[PDB]
């Protein structure tokens, strides 16, 4: 049992069963109320930034979303597409990665080949999609 | 069977009480008018063409009175509105002088064509002037203007007054432009919120409502004004009902609501003309010009047999609520020109009416039928230029002037009264219900007393028979 | 045969067959036009007040979107999680519970509950498929 | 490969092939920029219209989603479901329509029964799950 | 005013500290003006020309 980004630190290998903490805390916080007591609070400057912070967290977990959408692995927290890796962004092992290197140095690793790999799962299920509507 | 597993749902038909923003929504076949409505500025959505109502059969909600978090909305919804429309336009500190004023000689037809009798303007306005400077050594002149004595006082050096708000605040003249005509307006709230509307008849205050149904949003609401008598309402489509927070405590007001309106018309029957005169960088200011042919106090008609009906009515509902106390009714007892006067908006400007020969009454014990004849009655109704609707939170504003005569027809739906605590007549009973006084807000409780503001949770769990089927 | 919140009322069993004219309405609603005529039109009251309302509009929607995310019954309107009962929550038998208890007040007396059935249900995704990522 | 937009006069069939890069585009813009530099640049009018932006961009995406959410395949780009025709909202045959119209034309002769269209679909999906839950 | 003083700091009583000065502005009514005094410290007075004003 972990807290919130509670064990970024940690190899990856066991770091991969608490992902659940992190995915829990996208919108849950404090900005939901609207405020302690209601002459038009909603034009006070303390209160012009509430919604810059609204719109701001649905704007950033939408694009969240977005990525998960198209990939087809939307509604799960550990998916798995089936598109090759051809180790050129990375050729490290099995074991060489997943249980002695930590997350943030991987993410850091790999942080100027992601827009290729991005574009390469979208297409990777469009393409095989269409073999289902080709196959019946 | 253990072998049951949760199974979540989507769209779940359940709610909990919530408070939440609401936005306008103003009539098409209303708006677009170009007179730009203080209340219903044209900032307001369409509203749908077919309002729709679902009723629902199964269901108890505890609704409650006075406790509305919607009340408060429209409340602060009304202050900017009422303060935005005011802000463009003109000041007037430069009335700040001190006026020599004196007393006002008028001759027409003396006939006048005096049906009512009352009276006449004479002796309740003071004709006033005040210095202008000139470009040549100590020479001024004179711009004579009529204000009513309610807008000016004398403070010292007899024979020299000045306006009555120009002092304690900052006073504006609203443009012409923007009209006070009530326009119609239906709150609407944002999706994913239901409006809950109880259709039951005898509902008072509060108390479970088991004929409530759910519409998207509400109907019509009229934001008129009105400081004793309420005016344009919803009639009560059950019977003539009373509402209160609590009866036995007398602090809290009491509402009466009625089910047959009874119509008020009343006029101004003065004649008037609009003066300009110019005081700043193009900034006019008008003012009463002149007054000819037909001068008389501006009278108001309430039908006799209607009213003592209305009252024999609303005496018998109230007597049930006290079981061996004779009621009688009392005019108010003092306060500001606010609560002993009635109050109410007129195409631009606002009348004050006595309204003493309505609620002067008795009724011992309603023993024989005390039979009368057809009857008018009159009501003696003051005007004011110079008006502070609220205390301290609203804005001075200076009506201007209205040519002609002008007329107003209303209907009278609502009534508010209060109790006073007497304490040794354990046996010498009676019962005062002074009318006037309340707030603005118990202007509006009593169109707001039907909506309940709702979220809707529509994610429920309950367990099934069914498991997920593991793939591989 | 029933409109917006038409069997709320209802019995538990009968509810149920109304559960999408209650869902097609969660977004949809008069906010979509602009005004009767686009002074201070864009910042007038209900210039913010409308604007407010268009941001606890997907807001409140949306919220309810990350749970369904999680849970993986993303995209069904009924779902099929694996999580058993436990009768600790509540041991009335299935007879007494979809007969004639009603929607309304059936999660209120679970209320005490919703904060830990939230969270073991996204345990119980997220173990499920950490067996599936190793077993492919 | 083509751009956006880039086959919105090409045939039926044709177009079946570029569905990927206009999802993407979809919520992805420069209005993710706060401001070149941030008196009241809160409340500039600069800054009250890129704020009716961003907002009006979620709601554009959220839309989609929503009507794509209840149809029971959220998270594909295609998809079939079990809704066969009545062929009288169009009673062309097959190769009449994937070759030779297009999709800009396609839309406005079935713009006429889009709203009889979309709730016919959510009862099919909603429909299923029933049968699903009363079977194991 | 007193001159008991209650000496304890023995630092200094604020003659010149304050300066009374008695101006001239007008009330309500912009066609008239009263003589108003009032007390301002040094620091918030200075003097553009022709002393004793
Ligand atoms: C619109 O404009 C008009 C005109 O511009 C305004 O009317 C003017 O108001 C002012 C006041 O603001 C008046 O001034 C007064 O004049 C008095 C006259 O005194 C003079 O005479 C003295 C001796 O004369 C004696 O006999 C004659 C008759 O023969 C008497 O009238 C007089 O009282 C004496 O008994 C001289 O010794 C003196 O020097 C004058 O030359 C003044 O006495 C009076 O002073 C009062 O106020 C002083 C402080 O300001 C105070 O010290 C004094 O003791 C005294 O109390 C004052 O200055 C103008 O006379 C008057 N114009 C007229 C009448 O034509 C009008 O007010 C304005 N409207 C507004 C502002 O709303
Ligand atoms: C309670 O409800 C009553 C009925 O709904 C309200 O009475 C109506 O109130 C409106 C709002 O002001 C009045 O509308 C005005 O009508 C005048 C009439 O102008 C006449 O003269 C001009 C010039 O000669 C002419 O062109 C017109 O055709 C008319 O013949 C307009 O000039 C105004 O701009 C404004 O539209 C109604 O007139 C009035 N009804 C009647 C029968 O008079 C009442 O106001 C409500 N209560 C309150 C407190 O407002
Ligand atoms: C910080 O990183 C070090 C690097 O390994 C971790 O050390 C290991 O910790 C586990 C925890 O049980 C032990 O079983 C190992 O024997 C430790 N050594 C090695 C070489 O693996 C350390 O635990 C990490 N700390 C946290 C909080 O994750
Ligand atoms: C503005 O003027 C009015 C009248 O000129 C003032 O009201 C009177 O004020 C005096 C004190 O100067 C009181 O003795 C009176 O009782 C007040 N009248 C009434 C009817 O109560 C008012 O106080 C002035 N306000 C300001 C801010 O100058
Ligand atoms: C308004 O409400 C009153 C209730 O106070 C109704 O008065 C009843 O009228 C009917 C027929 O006129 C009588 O049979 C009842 O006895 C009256 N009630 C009482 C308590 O005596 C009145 O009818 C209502 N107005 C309308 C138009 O229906
Ligand atoms: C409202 O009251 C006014 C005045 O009492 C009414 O106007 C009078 O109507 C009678 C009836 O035809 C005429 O003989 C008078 O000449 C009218 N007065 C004037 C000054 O012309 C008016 O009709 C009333 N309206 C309603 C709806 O009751
Ligand atoms: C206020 O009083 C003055 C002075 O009596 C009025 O001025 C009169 O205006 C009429 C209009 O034609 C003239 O015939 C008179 O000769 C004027 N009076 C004098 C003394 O010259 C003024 O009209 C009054 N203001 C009103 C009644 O509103
Ligand atoms: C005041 O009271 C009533 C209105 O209800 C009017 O008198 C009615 O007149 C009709 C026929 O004209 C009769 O059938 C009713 O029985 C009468 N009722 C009463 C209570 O008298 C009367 O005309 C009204 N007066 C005005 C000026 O409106
Ligand atoms: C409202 O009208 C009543 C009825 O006349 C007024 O009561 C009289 O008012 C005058 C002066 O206002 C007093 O001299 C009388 O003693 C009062 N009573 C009677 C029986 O005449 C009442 O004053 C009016 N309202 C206001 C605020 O003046
Ligand atoms: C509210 O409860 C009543 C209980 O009587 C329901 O009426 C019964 O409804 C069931 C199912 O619709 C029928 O099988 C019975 O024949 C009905 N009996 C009676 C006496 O009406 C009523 O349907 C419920 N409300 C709603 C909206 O379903
Ligand atoms: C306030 O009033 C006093 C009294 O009149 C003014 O003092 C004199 O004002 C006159 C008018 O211009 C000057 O000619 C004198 O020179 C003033 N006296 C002195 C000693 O200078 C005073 O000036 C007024 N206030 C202001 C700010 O001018
Ligand atoms: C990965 O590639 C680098 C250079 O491209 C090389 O030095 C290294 O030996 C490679 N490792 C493996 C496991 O292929
Ligand atoms: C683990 O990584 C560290 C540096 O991050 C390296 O020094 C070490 O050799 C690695 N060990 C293995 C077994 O990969
Ligand atoms: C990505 O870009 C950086 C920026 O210069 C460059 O140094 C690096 O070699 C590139 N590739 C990787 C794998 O970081
Ligand atoms: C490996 O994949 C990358 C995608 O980033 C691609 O650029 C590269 O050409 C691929 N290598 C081979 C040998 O196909
Ligand atoms: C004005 O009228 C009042 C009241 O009628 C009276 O007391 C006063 O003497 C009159 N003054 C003049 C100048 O007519
Ligand atoms: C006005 O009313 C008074 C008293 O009611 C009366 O004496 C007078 O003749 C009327 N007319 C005028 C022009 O004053
Ligand atoms: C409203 O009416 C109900 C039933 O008539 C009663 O129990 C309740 O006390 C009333 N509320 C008030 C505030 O009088
Ligand atoms: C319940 O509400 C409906 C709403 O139209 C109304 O017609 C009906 O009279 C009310 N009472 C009953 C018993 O249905
Ligand atoms: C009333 O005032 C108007 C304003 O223009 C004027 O034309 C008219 O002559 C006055 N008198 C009557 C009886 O209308
Ligand atoms: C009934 O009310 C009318 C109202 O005009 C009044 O004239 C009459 O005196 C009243 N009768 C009784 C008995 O109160
Ligand atoms: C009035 O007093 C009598 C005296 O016994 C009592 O019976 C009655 O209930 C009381 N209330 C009414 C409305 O008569
Ligand atoms: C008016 O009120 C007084 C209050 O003392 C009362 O005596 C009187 O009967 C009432 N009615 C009339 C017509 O004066
Ligand atoms: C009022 O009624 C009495 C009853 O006889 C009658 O004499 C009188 O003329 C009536 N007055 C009016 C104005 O109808
Ligand atoms: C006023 O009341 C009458 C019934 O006496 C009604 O016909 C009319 O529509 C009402 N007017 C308004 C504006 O509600
Ligand atoms: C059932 O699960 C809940 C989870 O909140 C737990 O509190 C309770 O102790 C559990 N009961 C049993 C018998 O496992
Ligand atoms: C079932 O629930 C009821 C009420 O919640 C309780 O009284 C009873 O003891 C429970 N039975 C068991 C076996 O837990
Ligand atoms: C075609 O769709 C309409 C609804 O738009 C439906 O009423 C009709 O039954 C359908 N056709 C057939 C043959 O079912
Ligand atoms: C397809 O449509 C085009 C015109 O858009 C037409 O020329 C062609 O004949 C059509 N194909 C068939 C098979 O009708
Ligand atoms: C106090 O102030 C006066 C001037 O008012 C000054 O003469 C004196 O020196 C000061 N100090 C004492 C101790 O009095």
């Amino acid at each position: 049992i972990f807290g919130f980004l509670g064990a970024a630190g940690s190899t990856m290998g066991a770091a991969s069963n608490t992902l659940t903490v992190q995915a829990r805390q996208l919108l849950s916080g404090i900005v939901q109320q609207q405020s302690n007591l209601p002459h038009l609070l909603q034009l006070t400057v303390w209160g012009i930034k509430q919604l810059q912070a609204r719109v701001l967290a649905v704007e950033r977990y939408l694009e969240v979303q977005k990525f998960l959408g198209l990939w087809g692995c939307s509604g799960k927290i550990i998916c798995c597409t089936a598109v090759p890796w051809n180790s050129t962004w990375s050729n490290k092992s099995f074991e060489q990665i997943w249980n002695n290197m930590t997350w943030i140095e991987w993410e850091r690793e790999i942080s100027n080949y992601t827009s290729q790999i991005y574009d390469i799962l979208t297409e990777s299920q469009f393409q095989q999609d269409i073999n289902e509507v080709d196959l019946l | 069977a253990e072998n049951l597993w949760v199974t979540v749902y989507y769209g779940v038909p359940v709610w909990k009480d919530a408070d939440t923003t609401l936005f306008c929504a103003s009539d098409a076949k209303a708006h677009e008018t170009e007179a730009h409505n203080i209340w219903a500025t044209h900032a307001c959505v369409p509203t749908d063409p077919n309002p729709q109502e679902i009723y629902m059969e199964n269901v108890t909600e505890n609704f409650n009175m006075w406790k509305n978090n919607m009340v408060e909305q429209m409340q602060e919804d009304i202050i900017s509105l009422w303060d935005q429309s005011l802000k463009p336009c003109v000041k007037l500190t430069p009335l700040c002088v001190t006026l020599s004023c004196t007393n006002v000689t008028l001759t027409n037809v003396n006939y006048t064509n005096n049906f009512p009798n009352i009276g006449n303007i004479t002796d309740e306005v003071r004709n006033c002037s005040f210095n202008v400077t000139t470009e040549i050594r100590d020479k001024k002149q004179k711009v004579y203007a009529l204000f009513y004595k309610l807008d000016i006082v004398q403070m010292e050096n007899k024979n020299s007054y000045r306006l009555i708000n120009c002092n304690t605040s900052v006073c504006k003249q609203a443009c012409p432009k923007i009209s006070f005509d009530p326009i119609p307006i239906h709150y609407c709230t944002p999706a994913g919120y239901a409006i809950l509307k109880c259709n039951e008849k005898n509902f008072n205050g509060t108390g479970p409502c088991k004929n409530v149904s759910s519409v998207q949003c509400t109907h019509g609401i009229k934001p008129v004004v009105s400081t004793q008598l309420l005016l344009n309402g919803s009639l009560a489509e059950g019977e003539i009902i009373i509402r209160s927070e609590n009866l036995t405590n007398n602090a809290k007001t009491i509402i009466v609501h009625l089910n047959k309106s009874v119509e008020i018309n009343c006029t101004r029957p003065s004649n008037n003309t609009r003066t300009s005169v110019t005081i700043g960088p193009g900034q006019v200011f008008y003012r009463t010009g002149d007054i000819i042919g037909d001068i008389r106090k501006a009278y108001c008609e309430i039908n006799g047999t209607k009213w003592n009906e209305t009252l024999k009515q609303v005496v018998g509902k109230l007597k049930e609520h006290f079981p061996n106390k004779t009621i009688s009714f009392q005019p108010p007892s003092g306060g500001d020109l606010e609560i002993t006067m009635h109050h109410f908006n007129c195409r631009g400007e606002f009348f004050y009416c006595n309204t003493t020969q309505l609620f002067n009454s008795t009724w011992i014990n309603s023993t024989t039928i005390k039979e009368y004849n057809d009857t008018i009655i009159y009501l003696p109704c003051k005007i004011k230029q110079i008006i502070n609707m609220w205390q301290g939170v609203g804005q001075c504003m200076y009506a201007p002037p209205i040519r002609g005569k002008i007329n107003c027809v209303s209907n009278i739906t609502g009534i508010l009264l209060t109790r006073d605590g007497g304490d040794a007549n354990a046996t010498n009973d009676t019962e005062t219900f002074r009318p006037g006084g309340g707030n603005i807000k118990d202007n509006w409780r009593s169109e707001l007393y039907k909506y309940k503001v709702v979220q809707i949770e529509p994610l429920g769990i309950a367990p099934t028979k069914c498991k997920r089927r593991v793939v591989e």
